């Protein structure tokens, strides 16, 4: 299992960065 | 099942157990075969090695590592059949008396014979040439010379990575060299990289013949470990 | 003398072979195609018999 | 081969005794013992098994938790400890050798045995108790059992022993096949049930009582005896 | 004197031959051309007994089909129960270099032989239960090669120095000694009337034997190479000798030559061991090829092969009833077909 | 905003494929000789062969882990299917690992001396369950997918769990174990048979190395870049550790791919019996 991110997790995390 | 058949199941369970119990002295102790002519000393180095008969067999044991050497009696000269029974051995001793130039030849052939056996192909060789004082006897002595039996050490040249003894002559060195020259001739022949000879020089006063017998089985251990155990 | 020996043995020995009542070849191959044939429901071999006499 | 049994005397009821066999002769180690008790004008009873190694170890059903065996191959002897003695226990033991191998003989040799001065199962039965018989005439000796001795293997597990007056016991037949040292008068024959023991010809030293004894399992059961008068 | 006497020689020699070709009035493939073939026999591994600690060279069968003994450079001979897989009695040689073992038809003794020059009787009906040496027959200045029973007293002998002997367990000493070969013999063959038997060693020929004269009254020739193995045929008339040139040849003793030759371009190594079935109509051999190949005995065409050892067969024998063959190799395994 | 665009995307696939193709004809290379031939059956060449069997079992993932990073928005057959994908693979990684380490032992034991096959077979069952046993909680801590009506159906491809993440986090630190005994274990051993050897030979000991070096090359960023995944806690943090697990995906799959080719290639008897094969 090698951890890759999904495109569901950026957009989750640049929500996140704009509050 | 009646009582007797579980009775010789039980038999037959504890001859297993002995026999897995002696498989642990029989795969450790290592069996060598001593081979050499009537003239080689080979008698000698049995009677001091001691760290219509037919096979002879003599047991030492050196760091804690039992050697099994055999001997052959009283077989005739038909070698290619019995030869059969003592292969995959650690070695095989071959011990020939240097010092007698005249019967030089039918030793190389021996050796050669050996060598190219169908059945020893992966077997290897410990050359042991014994006697090297009188052969330096003789050769210093002037009495009969190499030259008189090999036509080729008059062209032969002391290689130059040729360590000698302290205290022996140059003449002794260089004959011993072309003699081992000569074995190393035949022992590369059809080597293949399966077995490999080893040339040492002995004596019949020499007691550190057991020390080179089992670096040597050490050393051929160590390769058939490198080859089986996908190192080489 | 040995070999005056072992020549006059070898000699004894052909002699003894020469005189030797030797039957035809046909004969003897029928022979043994007879005996084989005698046997050949009784031979596990050459005829499988069933797991029960195994 | 020779077994000296040790260990017998008069003890109480409820008392502790061990007795003690020397074997000689023979490989203790390879032999399996048996212990068989000869209660005063009775017959024979199982007591214990012990295979080679002290691997398989059975019991009685009467003598089964209070006495236990033990032996020392090293030292090439049998101990029976015998805990709880009871007043019914009162019998002559015999030591016994046997091995078990394909053509093998158990219960071979047997012991000169001490005696003890206490203070489904086989079931064997013969017939005849006693026959009385005349020297040179054939006797014809029949035995019974109530379940079937013939194996699937297809060996008949049938022993016969001859307990001559004052001797121990000696083995006849222990498979139709004759034992080493018995003359070949004994003959035995019969079905999976019905067993016969047929002498050729009685001589004087035949005289003794018979006892039968079937090895399908490891209870074993030994017979009533016949006892034949010269 | 020597070269009219070698003259002799060699104009009986010829005389023989011609003898033996006068009579060659057909050859044995051609009257059995019409019988009806064989087909493929095959066999499966029944049983597999293991134990020993080294290579298995020679095996025996005795009275009883049941019970088998095979010998191993390890120094153990073990009694293998065919049946049951269990191991009967075990040995311990004295030497280790063991090269052939034998069974006497009584069931009693048991005999080995090896590079130890000296042929040890071990009695297994001991009173003591313990299996002990019975008699250390000695006096061959060489390997024994084979030994086999007569009966329960008498014992022929094979060994490497070109002479054979039949001795006594009685007194231990030689009733009988066959110096008429001239290689070392490999293998011998007793006929079923334990009469006669023949023998064959490194001089590419066999020569029948007798028991009571001791004196040799055919000699047997057509191979190229060392004669290994050697099997009578049931009736007793015929034997069979393999050799290392790949080549399988039928001998009769009647016809006093060659019958049938057994050879194929796919087998090049040579044969160890070769034995017959009860009626005599399978011929099977061992060879260095790892596997064994059984032979039509009237045809010579191959029926079967068995390839379940991974290792040289050293040994070959047939039950007295064909229901089971052993197999021993020297991977340390004797596996049971049928 | 796309994960790995087209621009690198193609190349890594590219390479990903060729990588799969060569450790998947040479794990069939190596299972066919050690099963064909009786010879080849040993305890080391049957170490070897459970080891490229367990590689094989890896590179059948590529396929499916190839899927993942190219469209990680659409399903992926399943929960139960990407549990077993994730299962497997770090089941076999972790039985690689045990095979290296043991074989390493085995090497040590035989060359550094002053075997049974029933042994080294329970040796090899008992680190093939060990592996398959550290491996479960995989099984209940990821592989669950986690997300007009069907609109709101995309979006979902194995993640880990969102409140579990902690448990993964505490799980991957405690398989450091899985690197820092072996590579020590590795390093000794190489450098006792060197020392021994060196001090035939030379090939030998210069194959040891390259083998040392190649395991570390490709096995430390591996767990270099999981440890910088469970540590992610910045924006650009998570962009560089994409990029870095995605190197250390391509070295794990050269490393599985070229086991064979430092372990059985290099061996004389191998090449002999390869050579005897193809002919």
């Amino acid at each position: 299992f090698v951890p890759i991110f999904t495109y569901g997790e950026l957009q989750r995390m640049q929500e996140k960065e704009r509050n | 099942l009646s009582a007797e058949d579980k009775a010789a199941v039980e038999r037959s369970k504890m001859i297993e157990k002995q026999l897995q119990k002696d498989k642990q002295v029989y795969r450790r102790t290592l069996r060598l075969l001593l081979l050499g002519a009537d003239n080689s000393g080979k008698s000698t180095i049995v009677k001091q090695m001691r760290i219509t008969s037919g096979i002879f067999e003599t047991k030492f044991q050196v760091d804690k590592v039992n050697f099994h050497m055999f001997d052959v009696g009283a077989q005739r000269d038909e070698r290619r059949k019995w030869i059969q029974c003592f292969n995959d051995v650690t070695a095989i001793i071959f011990v020939v008396d240097s010092s007698d130039y005249n019967r030089l030849q039918e030793a190389l052939n021996d050796f050669k014979s050996i060598w190219n056996n169908r059945w020893l192909r992966t077997i290897s060789v410990i050359l042991f040439l014994n006697k090297q004082d009188l052969l330096a006897e003789k050769v210093l002595a002037g009495k009969s010379k190499i030259e008189d039996y090999f036509p080729e050490f008059a062209r032969y040249t002391t290689p130059e990575d040729a360590t000698p003894e302290p205290g022996e002559d140059p003449r002794v060195t260089r004959a011993k060299y072309f003699i081992r020259k000569e074995f190393v001739d035949i022992s590369t022949a059809s080597g293949d990289g399966r077995h490999i000879c080893y040339p040492h020089f002995t004596c019949s006063v020499d007691t550190e013949n057991a020390r080179r017998i089992f670096n040597d089985c050490k050393d051929i251990i160590l390769q058939m470990n490198l080859r089986e155990y996908n190192l080489v | 003398t040995a070999s005056i020996a072992q020549a006059r043995k070898l000699v004894e020995q052909l002699k003894m072979e020469a005189n030797i009542d030797r039957i035809k070849v046909s004969k003897a191959a029928a022979d043994l195609m007879a005996y084989c044939e005698a046997h050949a429901k009784e031979d596990p071999l050459l005829t499988p018999v069933p797991a029960s006499e195994n | 081969v020779q077994l000296v049994e040790s260990g017998g005397g008069l003890v109480q009821p409820g008392g502790s005794r061990k007795l003690s066999c020397s074997a000689s002769g023979f490989a203790f180690s390879s032999f399996g013992m048996h212990w068989v008790r000869q209660a005063p004008e009775k017959g024979l009873e199982w007591v214990a098994y012990i295979s080679s190694g002290s691997g398989t170890i059975y019991y009685a059903d009467t003598v089964k938790g209070r006495f236990t065996i033990s032996r020392d191959d090293p030292k090439n002897t049998l101990f029976l400890q015998m805990t709880s003695l009871r007043s019914e226990d009162t019998a002559m033991y015999y030591c016994v050798r046997s091995i078990y191998y394909y053509g093998s003989s158990p219960f071979d040799f047997w012991g000169q045995g001490t005696t003890l001065t206490v203070s489904a199962d086989i079931v064997m039965t013969q017939a005849t108790s006693s026959v009385p018989v005349t020297p040179g005439e054939s006797v014809s000796i029949s035995c019974r059992s109530s379940k079937s001795l013939l194996h699937s293997n297809g060996n008949t597990y049938l022993y016969w022993f001859l307990q001559r007056p004052g001797q121990s016991p000696q083995l006849l037949i222990y498979r139709s096949n004759l034992a080493s040292g018995v003359p070949d008068r004994f003959s035995g024959s019969g079905s999976g049930t019905a067993f016969t023991l047929t002498i050729s010809r009685l001589e004087a030293e035949d005289v003794g009582v018979y006892y039968c004894m079937q090895h399908l399992e490891y209870p074993l059961t030994f017979g009533a005896g016949t006892k034949l008068e010269l | 004197e020597l070269d009219q006497l070698r003259q002799e020689a060699e104009q009986l020699k010829n005389q023989i031959r011609d003898a033996r070709k006068a009579c060659a009035d057909a050859t044995l493939s051609q009257i059995t051309n019409n019988i009806d073939p064989v087909g493929r026999i095959q066999m499966r591994t029944r049983r597999t007994l293991r134990g020993h600690l080294a290579k298995i060279y020679a095996m025996h069968w005795g009275t009883d089909s049941r019970l088998l003994v095979s010998a191993s450079q390890d120094g153990k001979l073990i009694i293998w129960d065919s049946y049951t897989t269990n191991k009967v009695h075990a040995i311990p040689l004295r030497s280790s270099w063991v090269m052939t073992c034998a069974y006497a038809p009584s069931g009693n003794y048991v005999a080995c032989g090896g590079l130890d020059n000296i042929c040890s009787i071990y009695n297994l009906k001991t009173r003591e239960g313990n299996v002990r040496v019975s008699r250390e027959l000695a006096g061959h200045t060489g390997y024994l090669s084979c030994c086999r029973f007569l009966d329960d007293n008498q014992i022929v002998t094979s060994s490497g120095d070109t002479t054979c002997a039949l001795w006594d367990i009685e007194t231990g000493q030689q009733t009988t000694t066959f110096t008429g070969h001239t290689g070392d013999v490999m293998s011998l063959s007793l006929a079923p009337d334990t009469r006669l038997f023949v023998s064959g060693a490194c001089d590419a020929s066999a020569k029948l034997w007798d028991v009571r004269e001791g004196m040799c009254r055919q000699t047997f020739t057509g191979h190229e190479s060392d004669i290994n193995a050697i099997c009578f045929f049931p009736n007793g008339n015929a034997f069979a000798t393999g050799s290392d040139d790949a080549t399988c040849r039928l001998f009769d003793l009647r016809a006093d030559q060659e019958l049938m030759t057994y050879s194929h371009d796919n087998i090049i190594c040579g044969i160890t061991s070769v034995s017959f079935s009860k009626s005599g109509r399978l011929l099977l051999a061992g060879y260095d090829d790892f596997n064994c190949n059984v032979w039509d005995a009237l045809k010579a065409d191959r029926a079967g092969v068995l390839a379940g050892h991974d290792n040289r067969v050293s040994c070959l024998g047939v039950t007295d009833d064909g229901m089971a063959v052993a197999t021993g190799s020297w991977d340390s395994f004797l596996k049971i077909w049928n | 905003c796309s994960p790995f665009p087209l621009g690198a995307l193609v190349p890594v696939t590219a390479v990903c494929l060729c990588l799969f193709v060569v450790g998947v004809s040479g794990n069939v290379v190596t299972v066919m000789l050690i099963g064909r031939y009786r010879d080849m059956r040993t305890t080391t060449n049957l170490y070897l062969g459970s080891m490229a069997v367990s590689d094989l079992l890896i590179l059948l993932g590529l396929p499916f882990d190839l899927y993942r990073l190219w469209r990680s928005r659409p399903w992926v057959f399943g929960p139960l299917l990407c549990r077993l994908s994730l299962y497997v693979g770090e089941g076999c990684t972790y039985a690689t690992l045990l095979h290296m380490t043991a074989l390493s032992v085995e090497r040590y034991l035989a060359i550094c001396r002053p075997v049974t096959r029933r042994r080294v077979r329970a040796l090899i069952a008992v680190l093939w369950a060990v592996a398959l046993l550290s491996a479960g909680p995989f099984l209940f801590l990821v592989g669950v997918e986690q997300d007009a009506e069907a609109a709101a159906l995309f979006s979902r491809e194995c993640r880990p769990s969102p409140a579990q993440l902690g448990a993964l986090r505490v799980m991957l630190w405690v398989t450091t174990a899985y690197f820092f005994l072996p590579f020590l274990c590795l390093s000794i051993l190489y450098g006792l048979i060197g020392r021994e050897l060196w001090s035939g030979h030379r090939q030998t000991v210069r194959v040891l190395l390259v083998v040392v070096l190649a395991f570390i090359i490709c096995w430390l960023p591996f767990h270099v870049g999981r440890i910088i995944y469970i540590n992610t806690e910045d924006s650009r943090m998570m962009y560089f550790s994409q990029y870095f697990n995605i190197v250390a995906l391509q070295l794990f799959y050269l490393s599985a791919s070229i086991n064979p080719i430092l372990y059985n290639l290099i061996s004389k008897k191998y090449r002999a019996a390869a050579f005897k094969l193809l002919l």
